[PDB]
């Protein structure tokens, strides 16, 4: 299954204050009008390649779509990142796990060799989130508020904001979603250069691609 | 070129005596531009006021002359091309005009109550009163109609003057984008700062923009070279914003000398 | 100085421009973030138990501040020595990740703690390789480890005393083979007995007693740093021209209290060409403006040097609260074009001699002194409009009058190989 | 200055951004030329015969 | 090393000459409108009655 991301996907690319200013940006976005491979996982967790980043979205208001695999191996030779949810506490493990056939976690383990280092934080809700490894930093973003521009598709216009930033410094290419045991989209981004319009207060209201028409 | 190092002024001075060529040349534009507008408006060497009651045979004037209700004296015309119009950080500073605003609008009509009153003779000596009818009179004389014509037809030609004159403030206030030329000046001069102040922070093939840090990561033995090179672009840069200025210059004031002659000759006499 | 640079010993009526001026900086502040959750170093240096040589305790600390500062100037500790770096520094210093090594060791071992070192500590215990170690720090454990009656708690792995030839007075091998076994290794009828003890008594002598021994190792280039040293903190002032590095980024200029609004995630906010505008300060979490620093070129009225040997100074367009003969004690003028100083401001208006800007201009002309006024546009008169009234000359008279115009300049041709 | 090349037009891209002002001003230049032609000539409105 | 020496001093020298050539090309074009100026003045004012 295939769908059409309409406006989806513009995020606040640094942390510098402005105001009433358009500003050319040259970083990598998700490009406007572009496909994205829908998902009806309902009663299939593929392993998908990384390649620089992804978008997710997400709709489903419950405890089923938790965890996050990444890495190159999916082996003990090289370390893996591991970013469960629990509901209380967001645990991310970088150390060393072996292969894991299919995991079942939601409130896979196999041993902690190498074990470096590990760390701890805190129409339906439109989860958003950007996911991005560059120069040995790892930053996720998000958008937990949805809006209900149209009913069964992703339509609207929002901007996205850092929550947390990560100095792990490890190559990864591979990832995989995670369930339990018993309606995800995905998108990739592409260097792409985009014209922001910032508010008076200082927030995103209105973007503008450079590589699709003309009158862009 | 250098933002307050003294290493960067060691080897600035070493170039010549170039900042003494360019601060002249921008001075003489200035001063320059100053002698345009004393040119082009000083050309009474007296104030006229006009008399308090007005009876200009029909004619109605109340939209041109200045208004005392207004605390700058501004007539309608002035207050709408003023509001129709609109447009010091690192050694960039901008000088006032000696001329201000007030004094060009005092000259401005004492220029129109004297060729109201007088007609063209305040333009070779001493003005001389002149009823306004018999003025208009000698003016289509001076085109060729008898001024039998006019003495017959007033009340006709004074309902055309102000029935004219409300259409073309009309339009004005209306129709916008008939400034065209004042709005290119503005944003041409705006547009040349601006990409003059944004050329700064270019890298020139140097190591970094920010030359604190450079000088702070580095030994002399190679700064002296990053620092030379930052130098030379940034100089070039200069240069050439003080070239385009000059042409700019140039043709500013052609542009101010047509237009003097304009004023002197259609305004204090007949073409 | 307006001799100097017009380079001439005379100079006629009129404005200069000699130089400019810029006020010049004042005490700095400094800041950073505001805490960093300190890490339990106290359970490391100072635990209420170790551990043996042969199975010195690792341990890793990172993603927090450490403070060396304390630990170094304290003389608390017997030996303390650092590689590479001084200890002094270690409280600017940042690293990935730190490791931090301890155990119990004789008096005389101590020394044996270092890249290139040889013994039994060192080859079989505690092999450190041929690198730079962080710190090695070695405290007496007389007072509460031997006191207390562990004279002999601690063991050693020396060697299984298995397959050694007498080559010299000690009969010292690197072959450990066994030691696996958690009972020091079991040789089928205890044949040999790997392992010894040590003798801490304490009334045997200090040359032995037990010293707490503890290694910190730190890593670098492996990971971007996660840990720092305490950073010098100081307040901050307002309204003054200071410089600053402000947590992280550079700049000179005044502060001022702010009015914008952020939103929680933002450092500073900036207008164009990376300028910044508006600052937030950790500690305080305010939002505070930055303005740039008030300069500006000066310029010298004067009549001339025939006339009379005294100026006028002009400062463009400076509020000259604090400019600072010509600095405080002469009158001073606000103009809409800066301020000017040594010359008087009358309410009468004239001709303009001496263009300055915003409308006035300063001269003496209508006693040995320079007064500035606001110029006069010219004469006043009404001339009596009415609708049945005209004037005709009677008389004429005849001017000549002169006009000046160049038409050509001087001809000058330059070689280019020559020059 | 650069003829179909990529080391070139990284090298060229750090120096500035002389060549907008480069390109502007040919640009008026001909938009100049195009008005002094047509305001010479295009001064009635009617084709008389 | 005499080759570098004069290298910068070449482009030093010329840099210098080029600005003169600008400036008196400058005011060749602003002296020739003002004697085009003066000319028709003496044409229509002195051959003739303004
Ligand atoms: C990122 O991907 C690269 C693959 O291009 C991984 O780099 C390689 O990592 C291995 C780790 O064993 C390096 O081998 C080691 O090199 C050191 C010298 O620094 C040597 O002393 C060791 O004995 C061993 O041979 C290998 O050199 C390195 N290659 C490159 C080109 O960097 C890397 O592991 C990935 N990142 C992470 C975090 O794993
Ligand atoms: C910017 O933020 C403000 C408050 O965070 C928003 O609310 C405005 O607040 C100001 C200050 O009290 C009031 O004068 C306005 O009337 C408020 N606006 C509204 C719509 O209530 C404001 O809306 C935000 N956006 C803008 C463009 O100012
Ligand atoms: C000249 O024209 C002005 C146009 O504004 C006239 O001012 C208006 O006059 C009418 C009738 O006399 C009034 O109803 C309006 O209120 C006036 N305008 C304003 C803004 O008050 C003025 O009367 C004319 N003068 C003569 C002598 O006809
Ligand atoms: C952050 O630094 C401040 C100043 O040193 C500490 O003091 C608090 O400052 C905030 C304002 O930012 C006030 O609202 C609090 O009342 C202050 N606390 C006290 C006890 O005076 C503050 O404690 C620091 N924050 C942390 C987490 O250490
Ligand atoms: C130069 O700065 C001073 C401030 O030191 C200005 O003084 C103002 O004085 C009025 C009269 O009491 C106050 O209401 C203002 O608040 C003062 N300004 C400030 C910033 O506090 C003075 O006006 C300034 N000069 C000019 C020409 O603006
Ligand atoms: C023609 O008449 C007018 C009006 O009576 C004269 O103007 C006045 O002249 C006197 C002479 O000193 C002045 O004091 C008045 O101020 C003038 N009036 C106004 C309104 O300015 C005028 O002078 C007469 N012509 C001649 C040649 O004397
Ligand atoms: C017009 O003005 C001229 C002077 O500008 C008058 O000529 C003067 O007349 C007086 C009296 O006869 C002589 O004393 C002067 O010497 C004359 N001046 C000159 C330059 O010769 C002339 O009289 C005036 N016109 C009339 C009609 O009075
Ligand atoms: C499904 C949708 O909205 N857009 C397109 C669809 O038109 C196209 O057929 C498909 C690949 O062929 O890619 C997607
Ligand atoms: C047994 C084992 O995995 N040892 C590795 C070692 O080889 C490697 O050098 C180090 C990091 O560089 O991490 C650990
Ligand atoms: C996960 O959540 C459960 C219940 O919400 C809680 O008991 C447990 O401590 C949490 N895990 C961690 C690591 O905090
Ligand atoms: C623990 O810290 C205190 C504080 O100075 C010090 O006096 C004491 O010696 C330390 N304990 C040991 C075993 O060094
Ligand atoms: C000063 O002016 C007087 C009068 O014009 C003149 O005689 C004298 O030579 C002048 N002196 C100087 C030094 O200019
Ligand atoms: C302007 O006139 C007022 C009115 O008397 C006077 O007080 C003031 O001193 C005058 N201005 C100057 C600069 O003298």
């Amino acid at each position: 299954a295939y769908t059409n991301s309409f406006t989806r996907g513009v995020y606040y690319p640094d942390k510098v204050f402005r105001s009433s200013v358009l500003h050319s940006t040259q970083d990598l976005f998700l490009p406007f009008f572009s496909n994205v491979t829908w998902f009806h996982a309902i009663h299939d967790n593929p392993v998908l390649p990384f390649n620089d980043g992804v978008y997710f979205a997400s709709t489903e208001k419950s405890n089923i779509i938790r965890g996050w695999i990444f890495g190159t191996t999916l082996d003990s030779k090289t370390q893996s990142l591991l970013i469960v949810n629990n509901a209380t506490n967001v645990v991310i493990k970088v150390c060393e796990f072996q292969f894991c056939n299919d995991p079942f976690l939601g409130v896979v383990y196999s041993s902690a060799n190498n074990c470096t280092f590990e760390y701890v934080s805190q129409f339906k809700n439109l989860r958003e989130f950007v996911f991005k490894n560059i120069d040995g930093y790892f930053k996720i973003y998000s958008k937990h508020t949805p809006i209900n521009l149209v009913r069964d598709l992703p339509q609207g216009f929002s901007a996205l904001e850092p929550l947390v930033d990560l100095p792990i410094g490890i190559n990864i290419t591979r990832f995989q979603t995670l369930l339990a045991l018993h309606a995800y989209y995905v998108g990739y981004l592409q260097p792409r250069t985009f014209l922001l319009k910032y508010n008076e207060n200082g927030t995103i209201t209105d973007a503008v691609d450079c590589a699709l028409d003309p009158l862009s | 070129i250098c933002g307050d190092s003294t290493e960067c002024s060691n080897l600035l001075l070493q170039y010549g005596s170039f900042c003494t060529q360019l601060n002249r040349a921008l001075t003489g534009i200035a001063v320059e531009q100053d002698k345009n507008t004393q040119e082009v408006f000083a050309q009474v060497k007296q104030i006229y006021k006009t008399p308090p009651i007005k009876d200009f045979g029909g004619f109605n004037f109340s939209q041109i002359l200045p208004d005392p209700s207004k605390p700058s004296k501004r007539s309608f015309i002035e207050d709408l091309l003023f509001n129709k119009v609109t447009l010091k950080f690192n050694g960039l500073t901008v000088l006032p005009p000696l001329l201000t605003d007030e004094m060009i609008a005092q000259y401005t009509s004492a220029l129109l109550a004297g060729t109201i009153t007088s007609g063209w003779t305040f333009g070779a000596g001493a003005a001389l009163q002149i009823p306004f009818a018999m003025q208009m009179a000698y003016r289509f004389n001076g085109i060729g109609v008898t001024q039998n014509v006019l003495y017959e037809n007033q009340k006709l030609i004074a309902n055309q003057f102000n029935s004219a004159i409300g259409k073309i403030q009309d339009s004005l206030s209306s129709t916008a984008s008939a400034l065209g030329k004042l709005q290119d000046v503005v944003n041409q001069n705006a547009q040349a700062l601006n990409t003059l102040v944004k050329q700064l922070s270019s890298n020139f093939g140097a190591i970094s923009s920010v030359l604190n840090d450079i000088l702070s990561r580095l030994d002399p033995p190679e700064a002296e070279v990053q620092i030379d090179r930052l130098i030379t672009g940034r100089l070039q840069s200069l240069q050439t914003y003080v070239t385009q200025q000059l042409i700019r210059a140039a043709e500013i004031r052609a542009s101010a000398n047509l237009a003097a002659t304009k004023m002197s000759e259609c305004v204090l006499g007949q073409s | 100085e307006t001799k100097c640079t017009l380079k001439s010993f005379t100079v006629e009526k009129g404005i200069y421009q000699t130089s400019n001026f810029r006020v010049q900086p004042t005490e700095s502040i400094v800041r950073f973030p505001n805490i960093t959750n300190l890490c339990p170093f106290g359970e490391v240096f100072n635990a209420t138990r170790f551990a043996s040589v042969y199975a010195w305790n690792r341990k890793r600390i990172s993603n927090c501040v450490a403070d060396y500062s304390v630990l170094y100037n304290s003389a608390s500790f017997s030996t303390f020595k650092c590689y590479g770096v001084s200890p002094t520094k270690l409280n600017d210093l940042c690293f990935t990740n730190v490791y931090a090594d301890s155990f119990v060791i004789r008096g005389d071992e101590v020394r044996q703690i270092a890249p290139g070192q040889t013994g039994k500590i060192a080859d079989y215990n505690y092999k450190l390789p041929d690198d730079f170690t962080g710190c090695v720090i070695a405290w007496n454990s007389n007072n509460l480890d031997s006191k207390v009656g562990g004279n002999y708690n601690y063991l050693y792995r020396l060697f299984r005393k298995s397959n050694l030839k007498p080559f010299e007075r000690d009969i010292s091998t690197e072959i450990y083979q066994a030691g696996s076994t958690p009972c020091n290794g079991v040789e089928g009828f205890n044949c040999y007995f790997p392992l010894q003890s040590y003798g801490f008594q304490p009334t045997n002598g200090v040359g032995y007693q037990p010293y707490r021994v503890v290694v910190l190792s730190f890593e670098l280039l492996h990971a971007p740093a996660t840990v720092c040293g305490p950073k010098k903190s100081t307040n901050l002032v307002k309204n003054k021209c200071v410089n600053f590095n402000f947590n992280g980024l550079t700049g000179t200029g005044v502060l001022t209290e702010s009015n914008k609004k952020f939103l929680p995630f933002q450092q500073f906010g900036r207008d164009i060409a990376d300028t910044t505008d508006a600052v937030r300060d950790p500690q305080t979490l305010e939002i505070l403006d930055i303005t740039p620093c008030s300069f500006g070129g000066v310029s010298v009225i004067t009549p001339g040097t025939n006339t009379s040997n005294q100026v006028a100074v002009l400062y463009q367009g400076v509020n000259c609260t604090e400019v600072p003969v010509y600095s405080t004690g002469s009158n001073v003028f606000q103009t809409r074009a800066g301020c000017l100083i040594g010359a008087e401001h009358v309410n009468n208006s004239y001709e303009c001699d001496i263009p300055i800007g915003a409308g006035i201009c300063a001269s003496y002309q209508t006693s040995q002194s320079i007064i500035a006024y606001t110029m006069s546009l010219g004469a006043e008169n009404s001339v009596a409009y009415s609708n049945n009234s005209i004037a005709i000359p009677t008389n004429f008279t005849i001017s000549v009058t002169t006009e000046i115009l160049p038409v050509s300049m001087t001809k000058t041709s330059v070689d280019c190989t020559m020059y």
